[PDB]
């Protein structure tokens, strides 16, 4: 439930991640915090 | 150089030196690979088919 | 008790002769017991324990009477607590492995003993030296 005043701290991240076989790649997601992640410069 | 009336008691099985000789093997072993070469880039799909016979 | 013969007479060759005459070769122990990418380490821990042991030696002797005598004498009596047996029964019969046995309980109360009479002797070097 999110509250637009405060903020959520933490954010659900999904990513590309290569397996244990180097021709295939995975999606994999986590969660982290607000002060270990930042946005690069819609999307 | 041979000792002359002498007598002590020996056991092999609560023996040291084994142990040690046993560590110095496994370590000695390893330290002969830090050189070498590690295969991370062929852990790979391997696409197999029989051998020609 | 020392007579000709042509044999090498090394290292521990008279561990298993009776004490009296082991003591005709003790030289030969005290010589051999000095001298001889991150193995240098193990060896050289080795090398400085050596010398620790040799220099510990050294210096339970040297606070004694004797610092480089190798058979020395001193001014406390045998208590015949210790080991109760004859004068003819030790250096005719027996050898240092098994009188070191028979004495592992009584040391440490002899060496206490040892400093005490060096200790004794040494302040009173220091007043008959005082009062000349
Ligand atoms: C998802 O997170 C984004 C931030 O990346 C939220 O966007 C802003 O969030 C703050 C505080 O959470 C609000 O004060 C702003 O008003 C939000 N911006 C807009 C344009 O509304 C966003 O609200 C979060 N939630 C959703 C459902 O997207
Ligand atoms: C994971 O990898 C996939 C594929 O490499 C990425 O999906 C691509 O995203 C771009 C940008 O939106 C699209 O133009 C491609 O068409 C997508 N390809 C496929 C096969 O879907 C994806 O962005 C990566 N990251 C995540 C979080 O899934
Ligand atoms: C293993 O398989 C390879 C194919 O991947 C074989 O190589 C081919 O053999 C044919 C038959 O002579 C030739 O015409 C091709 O030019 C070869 N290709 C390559 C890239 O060498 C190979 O002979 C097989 N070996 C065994 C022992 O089965
Ligand atoms: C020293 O103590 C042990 C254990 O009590 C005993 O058996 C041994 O006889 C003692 N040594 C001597 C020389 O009596």
């Amino acid at each position: 439930n999110i509250t637009d005043d405060m903020r959520g701290e933490l954010k659900n991240c999904s990513f590309n991640m290569t397996t244990e076989l180097r021709d295939k790649k995975q999606k994999v997601y986590s969660l982290f915090y607000r002060l270990d992640v930042v946005q690069i410069n819609s999307n | 150089i041979h000792l002359e009336n002498v007598t002590e008691e020996f056991n092999m099985w609560k023996n040291n030196m084994v142990e040690q000789m046993h560590t110095d093997i496994i370590s000695l072993w390893d330290q002969s690979l830090k050189p070498c070469v590690k295969l991370t880039p062929l852990c790979v799909t391997l696409q197999c088919t029989n051998v020609t016979n | 008790a020392v007579g000709i013969g042509a044999v090498f007479l090394g290292f521990l060759g008279a561990a298993g002769s009776t004490m009296g005459a082991a003591s005709m070769t003790l030289t030969v122990q005290a010589r051999n017991l000095l001298s001889g990418t991150v193995w240098g380490i193990k060896q050289l821990q080795a090398r400085v324990l050596a010398v620790e042991r040799y220099l510990r030696d050294q210096q339970l002797l040297g606070i004694w009477g004797c610092s480089g005598k190798l058979i020395c004498c001193t001014n406390v009596p045998w208590n015949s607590s210790w080991s109760n047996r004859n004068l003819s029964e030790i250096w005719d019969n027996m050898t240092w492995l098994q009188w070191d046995k028979e004495i592992s309980n009584y040391t440490q109360i002899i060496y206490g003993l040892l400093e005490e009479s060096q200790n004794q002797q040494e302040k009173n070097e220091q007043d008959l030296l005082a009062l000349d």
